[PDB]
């Protein structure tokens, strides 16, 4: 069942018949008489009502409402446009220990001014090295430059005037949104519902600047899930990597502490951050463990193939999750996929200088065992030859 | 109430279809028949709209009533297109038919519209409109 | 019930009359019978229609009153769509001499139901001469569900045994399309305010596991009270599931439900490895069957048509009964009495097979069959005792 807007001719005739039968007693409507003008004016009022009604009912539809009407009936539900964002990065500074610092530092790298974003300690640490988080002063994509050396804008007693940015990485810059891209992502949000699935928490972490990968605690970690007298799991923890910025993608504890406070809130357990109420967690880093890999027999393969094997192995170890064994079979498979199943290949893993490193052990099969809070980092890959052929 | 209301509306609709299969004896009678129906449809409309019992039914009923009026009124006024004449005195049906039309065989039609004996029709007669 | 407040008709008719006099007739009222009187009345008649049009075009924009076509259009704007028809599914074991080539169009039949391969068939039979295929019903609908374990090839091919057998289970999962009214209630339920929707979300999700037919919440008899005389509310999530189309009486063994629980909640539970959110612990239960015999008395005076339908209605009512819920004589008596008539002499009784005792079954004075937790009343037989009347 449905009743819709009538057509003009089908509407005018309805009025004329009704007017004639109930007023003139069935008499015909003679054109140009006074009743003719009365009937047509009545029809006009009839049609203007429908046209206006259809016009207004369109504005309630987000797919077609004008821009100024879209910002409202969208802010009511808590969906606002997005302004220009600010670029971010990490810096390092050194000086005489014990010197007094200030909460108004400013760094000039190359035609760009960056201001300290975290809380600067009152005095420089004992070791004389400090790492900060800085944000661009002018929002926009232009803050994503890649420079490695900058200078402090204003001199400070007891502190050097030269600073460095880890890896010259600066990311996060963007421009403001427009009406059309905003209409989408709003009527798209209407069809969405978050659920706190571990994927959501994992995804939320990557929003932090200069974060590349994120992994759960590895097999060699005995996690704790209760953290109280409760009958269902309550605690969640996971790692992070900064492959593009820090050496081996591992950051000092000064940074991961900041992430934990924002994501899980402070105090924890009261839903002060981006996590659910009554859920506690922690984000932790790991310490590097250097390894050396000796590939035997590659010297007798073509130079093109030799480089590919070296490049693939280096990439695989760089992406390896922390606190996980680095077995020999994984390295061997990479070689067989390219060199062929009939090639005389062999690999071995040894520590630099055959020394002893904390959290490292070798099992009978020849693999490498790594404990919690430790990661496998490539130090040098070398090719050796001790056989004869060809 | 659904059983009663549905039955009455259906009966009225078919009754109108029955009136459309017969010739209107007179304009006054033809319109009287229409008034007998418009009341029933109007009466039903008020019941279905007393407390928004069925808004869609109210709209449909109202639209049907105007459609019925467009045809019932046309039949009464224009089916044979009757008109009143003014003769100078009472005369026989046969003579009246010959004068108005020119064919004495048409006196049969005058029987159903005009009262009075066949030898005293008048002094005012009701007949069709000559459209030579 | 009107949403657009309509003032009293007398108040309206005065307003139109006053407006007409002030504007056109210069302050004087209308003569009782004249053109001015009728135009005023006609204006009132059109006034009513405008009110109806405004209200009707509001009704057509509300979920619980809109038309079927409009209803789906609104639902599509919130990520809710009607469920399309489903096709049965299962596995088929095929045996034949190795080497003989195979064909894609090959199809089977099991009790008048024809099934066709639903996957890319290999080039030829493997070395061992045994092959496994995935099949789907040629035609959709619930009729594709059957409980059998032997079939027969419909299109003979040389070198392939003329007999074919299915797996230990059977084909099921087919279902018919979704109508309008069931869709409307589902859409409304999503829009409404419901506490503890996490329980509702899990219950709805569990219905997507193959072979599942119904989802029942914990029965009233499952309530527990500690020694302090205070009702206890647990923090876990649990419910029942039945397989009426796969297992006798719809009760499945423990091993079957264990797999579902692991998938739904994970292993170990609560870590979010499953479908449930993080920090959610639960368990899916099963039930055990207790048999019952039902005797209908005083049904000889009714016409044969009445006897047939009354027996059918009671049988369906018992079959769909939830677990851990009492079965009362009043319910069965009311169902039949609703058909025969409130003045009919109808009586029913319940007894166990051979009048023996069973586990989890207890009879109260009124004649009800009280049932304990993790127990479902399974119909055994329906008998209409015989007597003589109306001779």
């Amino acid at each position: 069942c449905t009743i819709q807007r009538p057509e003009p001719q089908a509407l005018r005739d309805k009025i004329a018949t009704r007017f004639s039968t109930n007023v003139l007693g069935g008499a015909e409507i003679i054109p140009e008489s006074n009743e003719f003008y009365v009937v047509t004016l009545e029809y006009a009022m009839q049609e203007e009502f429908f046209a206006f009604a259809e016009q207004m009912w369109r504005e309630q539809d987000p797919r077609y409402a004008c821009c100024e009407n879209l910002v409202k009936m969208a802010a009511r539900r808590g969906v606002y446009p997005k302004p220009a964002q600010f670029a971010q990065g990490y810096v390092r500074m050194t000086g005489v220990p014990g010197s007094a610092l200030n909460q108004n530092l400013r760094f000039q790298f190359e035609n760009q001014t960056y201001e300290a974003a975290s809380v600067v300690p009152d005095q420089l640490p004992a070791t004389g090295v400090l790492v900060l988080r800085v944000s661009a002063v002018t929002p926009g994509p232009s803050g994503n430059i890649r420079v490695t050396e900058g200078s402090l804008v204003t001199p400070v007693p007891g502190i050097s005037s030269a600073v460095t940015a880890y890896g010259g990485n600066f990311c996060g810059g963007d421009d403001a949104e427009e009406c059309e891209p905003f209409r989408t992502r709003y009527l798209q949000r209407l069809q969405y519902e978050p659920r706190l699935t571990v994927e959501w928490l994992k995804s939320k972490a990557m929003e932090w600047p200069c974060v590349t990968d994120v992994f759960d605690l590895g097999p060699n970690c005995c996690s704790v899930n209760a953290l109280g007298e409760v009958e269902c799991p309550n605690n969640i923890e996971f790692y992070v990597l900064f492959r593009d910025t820090f050496d081996c993608g591992l950051a000092p504890q000064c940074v991961v502490d900041e992430i934990t406070d924002w994501l899980f809130g402070s105090p924890q357990g009261l839903g002060q951050g981006e996590a659910e109420f009554g859920i506690c967690g922690k984000v932790r880093t790991a310490t590097a463990v250097n390894l050396d890999i000796y590939l035997n027999g590659l010297s007798c393969a073509t130079p093109a193939q030799a480089r590919v094997v070296e490049q693939r192995i280096t990439d695989f170890i760089n992406r390896h999750p922390p606190s996980t064994n680095l077995t020999v079979e994984q390295l061997r498979f990479i070689g067989l996929q390219v060199l062929g199943s009939s090639f005389a290949f062999d690999v071995a893993i040894r520590s630099p200088g055959d020394a002893s490193q904390s959290g490292l052990r070798f099992n009978a099969c020849g693999d490498a065992e790594i404990d919690c809070d430790y990661k496998a980092c490539l130090n040098s890959v070398q090719v050796i030859n001790n056989n004869v052929t060809t | 109430n659904a059983i009663f209301s549905a039955v009455r509306v259906l009966a009225t609709a078919y009754l109108s279809k029955a009136y459309m299969e017969t010739v209107a004896s007179t304009v006054n009678e033809g319109l009287a028949q229409y008034d007998q129906i418009a009341a029933i449809l109007e009466q039903e409309a008020q019941i279905a709209q007393e407390d928004c019992h069925d808004n869609e039914f109210f709209l449909s009923i109202r639209e049907f009533s105007v459609s019925v009026a467009r045809v019932m009124v046309n039949r009464a006024y224009n089916s044979p297109a009757l008109i009143v004449y003014s003769f100078p005195g009472t005369m026989h049906s046969l003579v009246v038919a010959w004068e108005i039309f020119g064919d004495a065989k048409r006196s049969r039609e005058l029987e159903g519209r005009n009262t009075g004996a066949p030898w005293a029709i008048g002094p005012k007669v009701i007949a069709e409109r000559v459209r030579a």
